[PDB]
């Protein structure tokens, strides 16, 4: 059975480097190659490069020449990918894949077959911060919300009116800025006549920073 | 009439096709076989078509070589040009009795066998002087007889080992750069060894080593002799290459998948399903479709 | 910006035949073999079609590969629930000296009527502006299938800087929702008559606009 097993998940500060391992099983390693492909969270696939299990010959993607190095070890039938000078754009899942080609110029006349489970590499400088919570004021349905800005790590928790408001609540998954910090939002859809008489409070709980915030969301005046 | 889709290289339909010199010597590069690195001394079958897949062939084990000092990388591409190739079965000289006083034949931990953690290339004998002979010598001269058969070309592999100041003095009795010369087929080349300050180990067994090896081949035509003149550290030839006939060589890739009518330098394996093709008029081998302007 | 162009979304009722196109050029799809990969969430992609037309073992004849000039296509017939995934085309590109991937198409086998997205756009709060920050919040909800593209406008000219959109998330009723943020300096926010969040879904755009001056 053709197997690929990678090293564990990694987390690194920007500027350091990662070495990801890829051990091979169930085929003749010295007559195949390895490619590496990476996938930014919620995005597409980016080819990184290939290395021969027969000769150690390599070819890297133009965007990654300089920063990447691939090596391999026939003894342990293992391949390694090194990525230097990590920036936030290097946060991705790193796959290795069995590539049928092992000598001659690498020109895409062959293809890669089986993909390994995937190793996640997180480049973050972040250091546990509580969020800043801002109200999203209402404008017959009306929408009002809570903006939960700039926290790390996940997750925060949102309730409304200490749990007594549930009908109409949507809390959206976090977005991960290019700064390594998260933000999310939460909206309740309410009766538009309920404004003015009824109060609305979002309750934000970010356990890792012990931050707890009750934010009043009230109509805007001019 | 379309431009073929580029595809993998393949076996040529009516013709034996050589990819690696020695299929069955896995864990081995072509250059490992050409040198006779241990674990790489297996059958080297005949083929009438060969694919040139390494422009700069690479070793992957044994004692660290300074490749760029000679034309050594090109040995397996030279070999692959012949239909028939074989490492000789008998040693081309007796190393221990060679000129230069009795030698013990050196071995290394970078060269594990399966009977040993320690060995050496089968093409060469690391001629280490016995402990009472270790000192400077005047240039020694040995003749390398032909030893191949039919009209075989004989390729003879040899070299010299060097080390840093202190090590040279233990092994040989001389910390001076040593001199070497080979002459065969009217071709003469001179060498002088270097002491210390060696470049980094590369493409080798991965055990740390103080010294370095330099390796060359000389071509001996049928009936013809070769000559090595040498001082301390010499690698004397042992198993030599015997080579005859001609193979067509084509730049291409590996692995060879399935069978094709034709081998095209750009499009790879190509069946003659259609009589004409367009595109890149590269070099082709076998039963091939006719190239045409778009 | 992907070299190969794949629609973000493809769909069909169970049993139907849907196709996914993949659009390239002479240097890639025109001169090279096409490959198709299928990915379920949080798993490795798997080889589905190879050398434009072939099927690996395991892959049913329901999946079919096609190629014509600089464009390839994946056909999934007899559509079934377990075909819900992301489909990626890949070919070598002789111009860029490396492999290239399409953006990936999400295949949804509809079990629900197609629904347009609700969009609501929040200007920055007074509170946030006092902290010298500004964020525009565009919330997208109730759309199916779960694929939208978001574009922002300063007055009437596009903005690409400081935009963060989440992948869409299956919500409370198997419909989909997603969010997008436009980070601004108060300086920027004050300098425009208006800002817009436009959400494209199934070739149809729903737009929402805020003006700094109005309350
Ligand atoms: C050039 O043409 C030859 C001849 O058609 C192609 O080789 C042939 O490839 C077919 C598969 O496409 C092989 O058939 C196989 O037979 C086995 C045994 O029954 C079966 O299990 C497989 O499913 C398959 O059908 C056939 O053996 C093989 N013919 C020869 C003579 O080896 C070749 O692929 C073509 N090459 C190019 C570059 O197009
Ligand atoms: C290719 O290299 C492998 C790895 O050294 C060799 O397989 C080993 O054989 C030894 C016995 O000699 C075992 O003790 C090891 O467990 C084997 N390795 C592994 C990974 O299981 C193999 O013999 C080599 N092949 C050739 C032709 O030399
Ligand atoms: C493995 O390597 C060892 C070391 O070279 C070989 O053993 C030698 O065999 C030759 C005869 O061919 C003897 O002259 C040497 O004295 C032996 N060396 C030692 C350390 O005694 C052995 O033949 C090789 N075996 C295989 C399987 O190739």
């Amino acid at each position: 059975q053709v197997q690929l097993v990678q090293s564990g998940a990694e987390v690194k500060k920007p500027g350091a480097s990662v070495r990801v391992s890829c051990r091979a099983s169930g085929y003749i390693f010295t007559e195949s190659g390895i490619t590496w492909v990476r996938q930014a969270p919620g995005q597409g696939l980016e080819w990184m490069g290939w290395i021969s299990g027969y000769s150690g010959d390599t070819k890297y993607a133009q965007k990654l020449q300089g920063r990447v190095t691939m090596t391999k070890d026939t003894s342990t039938t293992t391949a390694y990918m090194e990525l230097r000078s990590l920036r936030y754009d290097d946060t991705a899942v790193y796959y290795c894949a069995r590539d049928v080609q092992y000598s001659g110029s690498y020109l895409g006349a062959y293809y890669f077959d089986y993909w390994s489970p995937g190793t996640l590499v997180t480049v973050s400088s972040a250091s546990t911060k509580g969020p800043s919570v801002f109200p999203l004021a209402p404008s017959g349905t009306a929408a009002l919300g809570c903006l939960v800005k700039d926290y790390f790590p996940e997750p925060v928790t949102v309730s409304w009116n200490s749990g007594a408001l549930t009908s109409g609540v949507h809390t959206f998954p976090a977005v991960l800025q290019s700064s390594g910090l998260y933000s999310l939002s939460s909206v309740v859809t309410v009766p538009s006549s309920s404004l003015g008489t009824q109060t609305y409070i979002c309750n934000v709980n970010h356990k890792p920073s012990n931050t707890k915030v009750d934010k009043r969301v009230e109509p805007k005046s001019c | 009439t379309t431009t073929p889709t580029k595809s993998y290289f393949a076996n040529l339909k009516g013709t034996r096709t050589r990819g690696k010199l020695c299929p069955d010597c896995l864990n081995c590069t072509d250059l490992d076989v050409a040198l006779g690195r241990p674990m790489c001394v297996g059958t080297t079958p005949s083929a009438k078509a060969s694919i040139l897949h390494e422009v700069k062939p690479v070793t992957s084990g044994c004692f660290p070589i300074m490749h760029d000092r000679t034309k050594i990388r090109q040995l397996p591409n030279l070999l692959r040009g012949y239909e028939n190739i074989r490492l000789s079965t008998q040693n081309v000289i007796d190393a221990e009795k060679a000129p230069g006083g009795p030698y013990r034949l050196g071995t290394s931990g970078s060269c594990p066998n399966a009977t040993s953690k320690s060995g050496f290339f089968a093409t060469m004998a690391w001629a280490v002087p016995k402990d009472n002979n270790k000192n400077a010598t005047n240039p020694l001269t040995v003749e390398v007889p032909y030893i191949c058969t039919e009209g075989e070309d004989q390729i003879t592999v040899w070299g010299f080992h060097s080390d840093d100041k202190t090590q040279m003095k233990n092994l040989y009795g001389d910390s001076n750069p040593q001199k070497f010369t080979s002459s065969a087929n009217g071709v003469t080349t001179h060498y002088v060894s270097q002491i210390g300050s060696f470049p980094d180990q590369t493409e080798d067994g991965g055990l740390p080593q103080s010294g370095r090896i330099v390796v060359d081949y000389m071509m001996q035509k049928p009936g013809k002799t070769g000559t090595i003149v040498y001082q301390r550290g010499v690698l004397l030839p042992q198993k030599v290459w015997c080579a005859s006939g001609r193979s067509k060589v084509i730049k291409g890739s590996l692995p060879l998948i399935g069978e094709a009518d034709c081998l095209h330098e750009k499009y790879g394996g190509l069946n003659k399903s259609k009589p004409y093709y367009t595109g890149e008029h590269a070099k082709a081998i076998g039963n091939c479709p006719i190239w045409v302007k778009t | 910006q992907s070299v190969l162009t794949q629609p973000p979304s493809a769909s069909g009722t169970p049993g139907q035949r849907v196709t996914i196109s993949c659009s390239g050029s002479s240097s890639n799809i025109g001169t090279n073999y096409v490959y198709w990969y299928q990915q379920f969430p949080g798993t490795a992609p798997k080889l589905l079609i190879y050398r434009s037309y072939q099927r690996p073992s395991g892959v049913p004849d329901r999946f079919s590969g096609s190629k014509s000039g600089s464009s390839a296509s994946l056909a999934i017939s007899g559509l079934q629930s377990e075909d819900e995934a992301d489909y990626y085309c890949a070919t070598w590109d002789d111009s860029l000296d490396g492999w290239v991937f399409g953006g990936g198409t999400k295949l949804t086998v509809l079990r629900q009527p197609k629904a347009a997205p609700s969009v609501t756009l929040f200007p920055p709060s007074s509170e946030e502006l006092q902290a010298n920050k500004a964020t525009l919040v565009c919330l997208i909800s109730d759309f199916y299938p779960g694929a939208v593209t978001v574009a922002w406008k300063a007055d009437s000219s596009p903005v690409k800087a400081g935009v963060e959109t989440t992948t869409p998330s299956k919500q409370s009723n198997n419909k989909y929702a997603a969010s997008s943020y436009l980070s601004l300096t108060p300086e920027q926010w004050k300098s425009h008559r208006s800002y817009s969040c436009q959400v494209t879904h199934e070739g149809s755009t729903v737009e929402k606009t805020v003006a700094p001056t109005e309350c």
